[PDB]
């Protein structure tokens, strides 16, 4: 007999990634559900190797990564190995998620809602990540988005100084980021897991959203070497970073030291956090921010409830299409005025912006599904 | 040099499973630290706020702490200069260089005060016995006046003079300060410059025992309960013809 | 038993005995003359401690009541008309303004914008209140302790 | 999860194969390749590209009135 | 005690789930009170005069 | 949405009501107990002790 | 239908918790498989809210412990919580292992063997977890024990040197075993899992070594129950120590800083090393140490394969069952010449009882379980 | 893994079962308990208790060995 | 830092020599001064962060560790800033 099959470890592997029945006709797009896992086994990876040498203190927090990147064997290539691995997470998670919406794979309800759970654990690690070299960026940044929890009602200040360990982001805070950085990775890691325990009940999407069951091949070798040259790619353009432009994703306030009575002339998140740092600054309201902050992901849960058409992708649907890359557009924008000062221009179609984003999803995308379905007799 | 004596067990208000530190004894203590050991003896684990609500009220920890001249950070000009104690400062270091300990000592160091009946063998009894037992070297054996005699020391040959004779001061209480009465109080203080929560994990010892005594008879019959079904189930064997 | 665990580990994260004691800091009134600011860290976010002199106090008094967003008057703010002691710290998402140097009475906000006067209530730009201020009570005219 | 044999009725289908060491790997590479992207950006420029070519506009425009803003003629 | 205490006890609280529930975390409130107290009342008791709630007096002003 | 809208429904509504509402008791002291929300518990005579 | 059989998570729970079938009459020694659980779970919970204020560097590696029990809000409550737990975790091991050992469970070979590694893998745990504190039995307890691997020939030299990211235990070394301290708990619970599932093709054994399939009884309610009650009395043990004892188990010597140029009079581990500090110390030379060290517990690994008896469990087996209590006390005799000096009578019975332990495992059990099956004609 | 329904045959055996709220939960806990933990010390104190008493006398004399051992009576 | 690179190991250990740096505890519990060795970080002036603002001008001069990554635009910046030091135009006074 085929061990492959009777082996309780050797089964789950067979039924992963061996023998797995899998659509024929699955673009590059479904590529990034594994790149993702590449993205988190290389932040792992070099994670740890930076944890043999940083400093979870506030004397010596920049210092060892100055220790790290100037006097340990190969140290530079380690940290921005991460620091340029956490934005190809980045880029992967807004192609999987945007794959995810226009080939309507949002229907495989949990597996969806699980995702949703593990875009905002990847989201607040990078946050807490971001924090630990003490640079000015990582302090201002944390004092600008922490002190949004005041806005809670009744619950709010108490909240902030609990999360604070004090009365502002301090000598604790940065301590306990580093734990909450250190074991948020597993717990995505057991989340991923469990995320592609219900995307195999039902298999892989695909292009067309019509069944594939009539022309399914084995993940082995189709989808093996499909995602080795995918992995390929990956590395290619992390390493054209690491190795060409560390600096360019990267603000250059965060090469100098915290120094929480100085605030920057400019405060702007890594680009994967400003459509969101946008959105924020868009409504004057206090509470308002955080509420359409918070909604500004937490509407992703919503989008299969928002499902109005008779056909499940995208693919023979031009009206959605054309709404579609409105909100990539649309986001591109919020991207853009996320990382503008709040002058005249910018505070208008800012806010503009602001409100088309949650009017394309939670209207107009519905509206352009039921004429298309009325266009069909359907 | 090689054979050693063991401190005995003398009868601590502390030691004893639900036994508080006696606060006032703790308070004589540091009183007993203040004069005596501060001066050659490092603290710096322990600060004048940790004696708030315990053995000085709020108004008298800050008359306690305003008698230094504590060495306070960067100024408008860019020098270090002495203020007036905080709450918040800690103990007085006598020496600011580990070496200079040495050369103003006997060129052996006094270790560091905040966590020494949890740092040697026998706890408070040892210290207690170190400085209560403190006699005359036997012949064979010459002591060299920059080690004096004590049957407590490990290799009983220590550079400290000792410290306590009858009378270093007085207390506000109307306490005779005898010798054993002065070694007795820095041990209590000295209990509580290592373990502080010793009050706090004798009380809810007492509340996890008597939970404990109260769950645990509880649960069983919990289990006991469910488990009656199998314990009381009866067998019968029926094979055919 | 679950309560008292889940308890202590909560409590754990909201205080610690040493930065609780920080709480109160001192600083000298005799130090600074009419006008300046002084830069000292109080609570972790700056203590602004502003002079207020004769050029200054009765333009304050002098802006209508029902002007502002919440209605708060400035004779009520201040334990005495001779003093002002402030925190340098927005109210809406928490920025040390460059002082005196400003437009309305001289504290502005480098963050978004926000325009403060001598007391610090806001007179352009999206901030919901007035500048935060400390409880207040004297025992010697020359050292004060932020209560 | 559904494997092999279990997952669906299919009837009366042939597929023809053939070996990867009987064909070459790139047939037509460029020959046929060319034509292809170039019917499918075709196919789609009209859908993927007026969202992007609105953002260049209110993004070229949006740089250009926040320069010309600050500055004044008269006093 | 004309039917038991626990058989009171059973038809007014511990029939319904709710009511169970219910029971516990009203039984829980007042337990807490109870207990600290009675537990803090004979933690003074084996530590008579050695505690500063008791000194307290001697230090006023 | 419409297919709930119906008499067995409304009867199926009202049947679990009493419950749905001890449910909601039970959250409400759990909740009042757990973070010793004093707002509520100033009201009750046993637990009042925490004199000021 | 019953949603605990068909969703997808709730099925592993129904499948491992509530409807896996059990034997009726599985002693109070099967509790301490779900003790040990209890106790990974109860080490990551106390060791990441002492991560949330303790420092990595050798500076305020010590200060930080110290504010942590002085300052941090019942900080002394979780530190003595993690340190007792640690040890609760090996009073866990030891039983759990004994009663495998005892009841022939070791001839689940997978399960045994994936057990082996985890024995090892929480060792390497605590070893590295003792360094944290930064005392004097932190440091040489390290220096002590990594200097073995000097004894490796050819090889030797440079390890030790690779371990120690320098030329001894310094600055580097208390960093990086941080770093492996934090990741080596989520490693174990990851191999836990892989343990329980190669448990659950075959089930548990029983105190008789005789097939339970004619008396099954549901996990749920029996040994949910008898989990409770068990995890009950091992939360009274633990908390004795925290609460009455908390220095009883520890070393004096980690009360007073690390001094490299300072050894100190004794140097001896925590009671759960000292039976394998005994088996170094007891031969002269300096590789046939660490030889014999580390087949002190991949011996474990040969236990199936010296299995000669007829039966599978010790209950019917009277020469079996001395020649066990003979390998406990042996032990008791070790873990006793571990925490004493090396003088006279020390050397002798020392490697008296290092000799034994060896002899009972590789040749008296396998010769006692021979004539045992002689003496009922089998 | 196994479920119920497919773990064995077995034929001809009743089992007789009793409600938990029909019978106590202690039914002769130290009437019938006592003797028999004193029955199962009985029957296993020859193979547990030999080698702890073992290493108990191993213990006593090698720390009375121990320190009988530095001191001398002659120079 | 500069070995191999700008320096030959001889000629960075004479660089080094040239400053007196403020080395640990000595026999007696005291801080002495001795020739620099390659060990030695580059000597600050300023021991104090406020001892910068009054021996200048009370504006605090950055650490040059890092400074082409710290200020947008980079070398170009830093280049244009000591090359392009120019007169203030009218209506602006200076203030010396
Ligand atoms: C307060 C009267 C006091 C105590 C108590 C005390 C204890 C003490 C110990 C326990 C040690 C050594 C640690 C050990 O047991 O191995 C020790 C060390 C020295 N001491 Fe001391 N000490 C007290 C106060 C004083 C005072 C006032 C002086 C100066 C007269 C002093 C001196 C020293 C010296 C020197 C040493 C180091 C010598 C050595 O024991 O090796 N102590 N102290
Ligand atoms: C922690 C980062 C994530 C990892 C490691 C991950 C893992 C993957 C993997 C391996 C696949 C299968 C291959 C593929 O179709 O791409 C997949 C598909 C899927 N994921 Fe994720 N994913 C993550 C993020 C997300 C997010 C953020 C969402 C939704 C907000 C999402 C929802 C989905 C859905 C719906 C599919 C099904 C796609 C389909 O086959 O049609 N995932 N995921
Ligand atoms: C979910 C995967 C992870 C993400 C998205 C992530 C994200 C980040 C980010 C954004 C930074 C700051 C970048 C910089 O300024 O250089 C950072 C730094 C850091 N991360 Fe992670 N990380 C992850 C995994 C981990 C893990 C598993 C560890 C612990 C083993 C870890 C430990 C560190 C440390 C110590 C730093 C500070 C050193 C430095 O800034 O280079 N990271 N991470
Ligand atoms: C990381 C600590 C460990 C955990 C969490 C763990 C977990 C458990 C659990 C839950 C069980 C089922 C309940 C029971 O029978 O006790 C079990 C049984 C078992 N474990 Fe472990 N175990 C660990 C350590 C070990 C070690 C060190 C070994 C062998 C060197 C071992 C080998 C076994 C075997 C053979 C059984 C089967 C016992 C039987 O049912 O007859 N395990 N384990
Ligand atoms: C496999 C379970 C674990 C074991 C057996 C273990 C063992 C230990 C031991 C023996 C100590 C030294 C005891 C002491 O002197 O107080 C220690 C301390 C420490 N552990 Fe763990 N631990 C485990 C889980 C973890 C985890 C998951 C973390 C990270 C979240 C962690 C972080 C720490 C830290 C920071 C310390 C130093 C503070 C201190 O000594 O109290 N531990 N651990
Ligand atoms: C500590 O600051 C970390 C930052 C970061 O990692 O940016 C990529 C950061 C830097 C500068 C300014 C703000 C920063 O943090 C953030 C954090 C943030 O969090 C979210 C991200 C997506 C959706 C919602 C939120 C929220 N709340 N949204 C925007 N900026
Ligand atoms: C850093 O030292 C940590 C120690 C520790 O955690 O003891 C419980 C320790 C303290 C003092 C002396 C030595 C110490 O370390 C150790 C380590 C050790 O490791 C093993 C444990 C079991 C079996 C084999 C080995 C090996 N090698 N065996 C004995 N002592
Ligand atoms: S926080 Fe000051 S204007 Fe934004």
């Amino acid at each position: 007999t085929n061990i492959r099959k009777s082996h309780p470890l050797m089964k789950i592997v067979n039924n992963a990634f061996i023998d797995l029945p899998a659509p024929s006709n699955i673009s590059s797009w479904w590529n990034f559900g594994s790149l993702l896992g590449i993205c988190l086994i290389l932040q792992i990876l070099t994670g740890l190797f930076l944890a043999m040498h940083y400093t979870s203190d506030t004397t010596t927090a920049f210092s060892s990564v100055t220790h790290i990147c100037r006097d340990v064997n190969y140290g530079w290539i380690i940290r921005y190995m991460h620091a340029n691995g956490a934005s190809m997470f980045f880029i992967c998670l807004y192609m999987h998620v945007g794959r995810g919406l226009y080939y309507g794979s949002y229907t495989f309800l949990e597996t969806w809602n699980i995702g949703v759970i593990l875009l905002l654990t990847v989201m607040a690690t990078a946050f807490m990540g971001y924090v630990l070299p003490w640079g000015q960026m990582s302090f201002w940044g944390a004092t600008v988005i922490t002190n949004l929890l005041s806005a809670i009602p009744y619950i709010g200040t108490n909240l902030v100084e609990w999360i604070w360990g004090g009365f502002s982001v301090d000598k604790a805070t940065l301590t306990r980021f580093f734990a909450f950085h250190f074991i948020l990775p597993f717990i995505i890691m057991a989340i991923a897991m469990v995320h592609l325990l219900f995307l195999h009940e039902t298999g892989s999407n695909n292009p067309t959203g019509i069944s594939s069951d009539v022309d399914k091949i084995p993940f082995h070798p189709y989808y093996t070497i499909k995602d080795i040259l995918g992995a390929l790619l990956l590395i290619l353009a992390l390493m054209l970073l690491v190795l060409f432009a560390p600096d360019l994703l990267g603000d250059p306030d965060n090469y100098t030291p915290a120094n929480p009575l100085n605030t920057p002339p400019h405060i702007k998140p890594e680009w994967y956090f400003l459509f969101a740092y946008a959105i924020l600054r868009s409504i004057p309201n206090k509470l308002g921010g955080v509420l359409a902050l918070a909604f500004s992901i937490l509407i992703l849960a919503l989008i299969p409830l928002l499902h109005t058409s008779k056909q499940r992708s995208m693919m023979f649907r031009p009206l959605s299409q054309c709404l579609f890359w409105a909100l990539v557009a649309d986001l591109l924008t919020l991207t853009w005025i996320g990382g503008q000062p709040v002058e005249h221009p910018y505070i208008t179609i800012g806010q503009l912006a602001s409100v088309l984003y949650f009017l394309l999803i939670l209207v107009l995308m519905p509206t352009a599904g039921t004429i298309e379905n009325k266009l069909l007799k359907w | 040099s090689d054979l050693e004596l063991h401190p005995p067990s003398y009868p601590w208000s502390h030691r004893g499973l639900l036994s508080s530190l006696d606060h006032t004894s703790i308070r004589r203590g540091f009183q007993v630290y203040k004069q005596v050991c501060s001066s050659c003896h490092s603290m710096d684990y322990v600060a004048y706020r940790h004696l708030v609500g315990v053995c000085y009220t709020e108004d008298e920890a800050k008359a306690l702490a305003e008698e230094v001249e504590v060495q306070d950070g960067p100024n408008e000009d860019g020098e270090m200069f002495m203020r007036p104690g905080k709450l918040s400062d800690y103990f007085p270091k006598p020496y600011p260089n580990p070496e200079a300990a040495r050369a103003a000592n006997n060129g052996a160091l006094p270790p560091d005060l905040s966590y020494i009946v949890r740092a040697r063998h026998g706890g408070e009894d040892y210290v207690f016995s170190l400085l209560t037992g403190y006699c005359e070297p036997p012949t064979g054996v010459s002591l060299r006046e920059g080690l004096y005699f004590n049957p407590y020391f490990p290799g009983q040959a220590i550079g400290m003079a000792p410290p306590i004779y009858n009378e270093v001061l007085e207390f506000d209480d109307g306490t005779p300060a005898t010798m054993s009465q002065v070694a007795k109080d820095v041990c209590t203080f000295l209990r509580w410059a290592a373990e502080p929560e010793h009050d706090h994990r004798k009380r809810m010892g007492l509340k996890m025992l008597l939970m404990m005594g109260l769950l645990l008879p509880l649960v069983y019959a919990m289990k006991r309960h469910k488990w009656s079904v199998l314990k009381s189930r009866k067998l019968a064997y029926r094979p055919p013809k | 038993a679950a309560k008292n665990v889940v308890s202590q580990f909560v409590s754990s994260m909201s205080a610690s005995a040493d930065v609780l004691a920080m709480s109160k800091i001192e600083i000298k009134l005799s130090d600074i003359p009419e006008g300046k600011n002084m830069a000292f860290k109080w609570r972790g976010k700056p203590l602004f401690v502003r002079h207020r002199t004769k050029k200054e106090i009765d333009q304050e008094a002098a802006v209508e009541v029902s002007q502002l967003r919440d209605p708060q008057h400035d004779l009520e703010r201040v334990k005495k008309p001779e003093w002002v002691i402030l925190i340098g710290v927005c109210t809406h998402l928490g920025c040390v303004p460059i002082a005196n140097a400003g437009d309305f009475g001289g504290y502005y906000c480098p963050c978004h914008g926000s325009h403060y006067d001598a007391s610090g209530r806001i007179r352009k730009g999206p901030a919901p209140l007035n500048l935060e201020v400390p409880s207040y009570e004297f025992t010697s005219d020359d050292m004060v302790i932020v209560g | 999860g559904r494997q092999f044999g279990h997952l669906t009725r299919v009837r009366h289908v042939i597929t023809y194969s053939l070996s990867p060491f009987e064909q070459r790997a790139f047939p037509h590479y460029f020959s046929k390749g060319i034509p292809n992207v170039l019917r499918r950006t075709r196919a789609c420029i009209l859908r993927v590209a007026p969202p992007f070519v609105a953002f260049y506009l209110v993004y070229t425009w949006g740089t250009q009135e926040f320069e010309k803003s600050k500055r004044k003629n008269p006093a | 005690v004309a039917p038991t205490l626990t058989a009171r006890l059973y038809s007014l609280l511990f029939r319904r789930t709710s009511t169970f529930a219910l029971t516990i975390v009203v039984g829980a409130l007042f337990f807490e009170r109870a207990f600290d107290q009675g537990a803090d009342a004979i933690y003074e008791h084996i530590n008579e005069g050695k505690l500063w709630k008791h000194i307290k007096h001697k230090y006023e002003n | 949405l419409t297919r709930f809208l119906g008499p067995r429904y409304r009867q199926l509504a009202r049947n679990w009501v009493p419950t749905a509402q001890l449910w909601g008791a039970v959250g409400a002291v759990g909740l009042v107990w757990a973070t010793d929300s004093r707002l509520i518990l100033d009201w009750v005579p046993y637990i009042n002790g925490k004199f000021k």
